[PDB]
């Protein structure tokens, strides 16, 4: 026959190697296919599709409370309303996202994030906060005559309740690991902050505490790469 | 013409992109009514604000590669869908039998059930071994068993004769015997939620089981023997892995947030609720 | 460029790759276009 | 211009100031089968203006601790209407919903709600137990509640171990006091099938959760009723028989 | 040599796979064919054709009376003559069939059933039949008020003694999995009863019981897919 | 009493919608139904007993039931074959004996 | 497009598969053309 | 078995541990006694170089 | 299958054997190259 | 419950403070008597 000679790599299953198999069914046809809306074909999409993002975390808040933080008239002015790490794969606010669920399956990610806020108090009720993120090098600021120093925008309350901060990409490398913590806080996005513009203003005869809810997403130019097996589920015996 | 009124698309479009997406050149904007930062989240729109309109950005071509995010090369990784136990020397026994369910355990079930359809081929490797992990020169039978066919009885039995159930002989000593599976639903999909009865009649407020339960998903059995007419005595362990190739997937849902319970069921036990974050020092201190 | 060893296409192997996206369906599924630089309402 | 809207199909009308939008769930609009898709071999039957129309459901009274609620669509309208007597007697049926959510509050009220429509949606046991033998299982009238609807006990898993943050993965809109009083949905047929069984199968869910709580102040009005209402579209029926309830 | 590595599915045995093996005898030709009238291609040609089917099964009837069932002047109007379920490979009426006895051999069906009746009766004897066959979602129907709510034929003894009963294609799925009972019962097919129209007349000194005997095959939309293994036949040990 | 089967069809017996089917014919083909490999006949050979040190076994195909089934609804089957022999002791396990 | 590495022809795979009926000779194996819409006799 | 376990990954916690299920994390099942296993890599730093 | 016959030199492994291996990664594409100056082709160069 | 299976409109307080409920002609006859009580209650057009 036709001479050959084996190499290093024979008989080895490589569980993500791409081959053809012996068919167990010759001749078969499957049932014909019909339209179901819907179809995905990258998870892209999937990506940056806006999702729930929960910032009141504590010891308290239960269940459902934990997606909103408050906002309240504030006696001293110029005062911090909540802040957080914008890692997407970092333990904390982003796990709650699908974006943030999505890049654990991935080890490295690239490209702009953008959060939304939408402001669930009564319609009597006025005020203008900044929010602002702040590139890497120090710990979350102290005052806000620090945190306009990064790139920011001051946001209004009216109709059209809701806006968005795009946070864009600005790091040395062209990809980011996920892993975060220990050295690899080389990798660290940034901090987001929330402060209050000027107050928080109401009428007599209404309520005096409010709710924002905040929320996450990427942009076209968000990418992964080197797809991981993630880490957030457990098992501890065999599912009868 | 005699009676008149018996006389009597979609929205978007999908392009092709091999690339990231790039970014254009902008500037400061003064003017009024116009504004990509306000947006209403009340709509059930996202955000289309843009990079370039919020800030003053750089030409940038973006050359990273959209690629291994499809759908098609994320399932494309091979996982364990279930693992059988076989002794020949124990008693009578004899043959191990195993119905085919990929909601087994976990990690490769989290991933499938976020999306509710998914047509799709497969591909099956058999990975067996001693429990000593040693190999021995013994021939093992794997026959499949379509829904309806007569499971095998015992180790002599004439099941396993098959003239039309497909089998796979293979020493164990040899590599791992991998087959491809088409896509047999009678269905157009597979599809791992289903809410609803798969039979009519009156359905008890006490215990349920029948609920949830999708017939279309069932493909049978998958059996093991090892050949020959005197039992052998050793234990044996059988760990199937899967390919899931030629994937399609349709209106896509949320992660698992809580630990499986069971097998064929969502069930989560509500006093460990766990509050999928990191609990954390107030707000307004970022770690 | 890709072969298959047997009459049965489903045997092959991962085929050709595709880059399709329309998010526009998940994202923005609304029947008014909103204009991206505009006020929504 | 956009705020002002109406609908109008069969010998329905609705009509809202304050609207936002309307979401058309998967950019597609309700269809009937074609030709190439279909199986069953039989003359479907096609009754438009006597089954396509808004129905409107008895309304939810939303409380300061409520802990929102969910429906089965073909299930609720079943027993109701014109609609409900081609579900028991045909065994095949297929058709898209257009959805509205309704709840009015003055200016000086806040709060937010999230609908959401969720195909195939399950609701599962709570309980520990990992044995399936002994495992609870979610009652018949907690699955299949009817017109009445039912809800949930806790909405933060929505009943289902998965995330409600992650429920913006699905057709949804917010209805905001500040900004709307109403919630619109169109959601074609989706089903692994052409036609499925109205009484067995359930195609997809309703969730209304109260994200933000309701908050107001004293002397306002205290009573703030939520109303659906919910067309059937573009309908099929096949397979004609006695009438089979359940 | 040329370089090459063994994959995954190396030595094995796949019963069904299809490949070709060294031939034993070389230079071999085989005995010339010469025309042997009835060669069948496809088994769907076996399957059209109308096999006897069995329908009175009881604890009595011994070996043939078991194909026939019995017709008679009835003193109560609407009376139910007979019924049975219409899933081919279920245990039953089709075992007697061939066409169900070659679905046994496959996983799913797909397609158009159709029943034939044929009455035996004397020539002088008339009357009116109702078969029907009812879709799943109840038991067979209390009464043929019920009954006639499905597909049904209203049939005249006559000349042209046999009447065909076609029952369309009705499902949801574009097969239906043979194996039935338990939760398979999903893929039930329905019930065809057969009922008196109006009654069974006969002139004097003329029998007064006659029978029918029942027929069954498949339409050209009839196919079947993923081929099984029998169970309708055992064997305790080695056959000498 | 003709011999011949019903010709009734769907589209004459009620009304039906058009239906484009595209349901596969294929797998059906006699040529696909007999492609599976069975067990035509188990030989017991023991080389120590006595004298012996052979084993004869008679082709027939016959010999045990699941593919006797098969072959014998048709009268006359013309077709060429592969056989595969699969050896073992036994107890199933390998030795490296030449047979 | 199948391959035959013998020169011997029987040794050969499944070679090309095939779509034929005429179940015409089974089903109405009749010598007077029945009509389908018409009487029988 | 040779399992590669990408920055991030969790680790295997034990011989039994759900780790080595391998959903996603690439793996390379081979017996001792056959040739040695070999795969090619890619160059995956972060960086460009 | 196709006939072939085995022949020394199997199942070796050649450190210097210039071959192609099974990649880890189905669908990798690397991050993007940017201009680095310094960048060396021969150690000729080097030595000069 | 009842009431919405005829036909209706919903009806939503705002700027815009008129709302026109059109009435369709559904009858038999061409005509209806404007005598209504007794055998006349034929004629009777409807309840709002
Ligand atoms: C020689 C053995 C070959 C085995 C071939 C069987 C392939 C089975 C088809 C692919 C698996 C179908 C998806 C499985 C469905 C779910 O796991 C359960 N049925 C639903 O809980
Ligand atoms: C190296 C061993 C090769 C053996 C080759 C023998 C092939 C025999 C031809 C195929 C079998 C012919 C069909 C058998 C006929 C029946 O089983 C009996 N003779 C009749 O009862």
């Amino acid at each position: 026959g036709i001479p050959a000679e084996l190499r290093p790599g024979t008989n080895q299953f490589l569980t993500t190697d791409d081959d053809t198999a012996a068919p167990i069914l010759p001749g078969f046809t499957p049932t014909p296919t019909i339209h179901i809306p819907g179809e995905v074909h990258s998870l892209l999409e999937l990506c940056r599709v806006e999702t729930i993002l929960e910032v009141n975390n504590t010891t308290e808040a239960t269940g459902l409370t934990r997606l909103l933080i408050p906002v309240s008239s504030q006696n001293k002015a110029d005062e911090l309303c909540a802040a957080f790490m914008v890692d997407p794969g970092r333990i904390g606010p982003w796990q709650s996202t699908l974006v943030g669920q999505i890049c654990r399956y991935y080890t490295q990610w690239s490209g702009s994030l953008k959060v939304t806020f939408m402001f669930t108090g009564s319609f009597m009720a006025t005020g203008k906060m900044l929010v602002a993120y702040s590139p890497p090098g120090s710990a979350q600021p102290a005052n806000r005559e620090t945190a306009m120093l990064g790139t920011h925008v001051i946001w209004d309350f009216g109709l059209q309740s809701s806006v968005s901060l795009v946070i864009p990409w600005i790091s040395n490398t062209h990809f980011r690991t996920a892993k975060t913590g220990g050295n690899y806080d080389y990798y660290t996005a940034g901090v987001v902050t929330l402060w209050y513009q000027t107050n928080y203003v109401v009428p007599p005869e209404t309520p005096g505490e409010a709710y924002i809810i905040a929320m996450g997403a990427a942009q076209d130019n968000f990418t992964l790469k080197i797809c991981k097996d993630t880490d957030e589920v457990t098992q501890q015996a065999v599912l009868q | 013409d005699p009676v008149e009124d018996i006389i009597h698309r979609a929205i978007s479009g999908a392009t092709n992109v091999e690339s990231a997406a790039d970014t254009t050149p902008s500037s400061h904007r003064l003017e009024t009514g116009r504004v990509p930062a306000l947006q209403a989240a009340e709509t059930g729109a996202t955000s289309n604000a843009t990079d370039e309109n919020m800030i003053e950005t750089r030409c940038v071509i973006n050359r990273n590669g959209v690629l291994e995010t499809t759908i098609n090369h994320f399932f494309s990784r091979s996982g364990l869908v279930g693992v059988v136990n076989l002794t020949d020397g124990g008693d009578t026994t004899g043959y191990a039998t195993w119905d085919i369910d990929i909601m087994g355990f976990v990690q490769l079930r989290r991933k499938c059930e976020m999306f509710t359809y998914m047509r799709f081929n497969a591909e099956f490797t058999f990975v067996t071994t001693t429990k000593s992990g040693e190999a021995r020169p013994y021939m093992l039978q794997y026959m499949y068993v379509p829904p309806g066919a007569p499971k095998p009885t015992g180790r002599d039995a004439f099941q396993w004769q098959t003239a039309t159930n497909p089998s796979v002989f293979v020493k164990l000593t040899d590599p791992p015997a991998q087959v491809s599976v088409p896509f047999m639903s009678p269905a157009s999909a597979y599809q791992w939620f289903y809410d609803g009865y798969p039979t009519f009649g009156q359905h008890p407020e006490t215990s349920n089981t029948t609920y949830g339960l999708c017939p279309n998903n069932m493909m049978g059995t998958f059996a093991v023997r090892v050949v020959s007419r005197e039992a052998s005595q050793l234990k044996l362990q059988t760990r199937v892995y899967m390919k899931l190739k030629h994937v399609r997937a349709w209106v896509p849902r949320p992660i698992r947030s809580q630990p499986y319970l069971l097998k064929n069921f969502p069930n989560y036990d509500s006093s460990k609720i766990t509050n999928s974050a990191r609990d954390r020092s107030s707000i307004k201190q970022a770690n | 460029t890709n072969i298959n060893y047997y009459k049965d296409s489903y045997a092959a192997s991962a085929t050709r790759q595709d880059f399709t996206q329309d998010p526009k369906k998940f994202t923005q599924p609304v029947l008014d276009s909103i204009r991206e630089l505009s006020a929504p309402l | 211009s956009d705020r002002v809207a109406q609908l109008t199909v069969g010998n329905s009308s609705i009509t809202t100031q304050e609207a936002a939008n309307i979401v058309l769930a998967y950019g597609e609009w309700p269809e009937y089968c074609p030709d190439t898709d279909a199986t069953a071999v039989d003359k479907p039957t096609r009754p438009d203006v006597s089954v396509n129309r808004f129905y409107t459901l008895d309304s939810k009274m939303w409380q300061e601790n409520s802990t929102g609620w969910y429906w089965k669509f073909p299930d609720v309208l079943n027993k109701t209407g014109v609609f409900g007597q081609n579900a028991q007697f045909h065994y095949l049926y297929r058709s898209g919903f257009c959805l509205h959510v309704q709840c009015n509050a003055s200016k000086f009220h806040q709060g937010a709600l999230l609908v959401a429509v969720i195909p195939e949606f399950v609701i599962a046991g709570r309980g520990s137990n990992t044995k399936p033998n002994e495992a609870p299982h979610p009652g018949f009238t907690t699955t299949f509640p009817g017109t009445t609807g039912a809800t949930f006990h806790d909405p933060y898993v929505l009943d289902s171990g998965v995330p409600l943050s992650q429920a913006l993965i699905y057709p949804h809109q917010w209805v905001n006091l500040r900004t709307n009083n109403c919630a619109t949905v169109i959601v074609p047929y989706i089903n692994a099938v052409p036609f499925d069984s109205a009484i067995n199968h359930s195609n997809f869910g309703l969730v209304v959760v109260p994200v933000s709580p309701l908050k107001y102040s004293s002397g306002a009005t205290t009573a703030i009723p939520i109303t659906i209402t919910i067309a059937p579209l573009n309908s099929e029926f096949g397979g004609l028989r006695q009438a089979v309830s359940q």
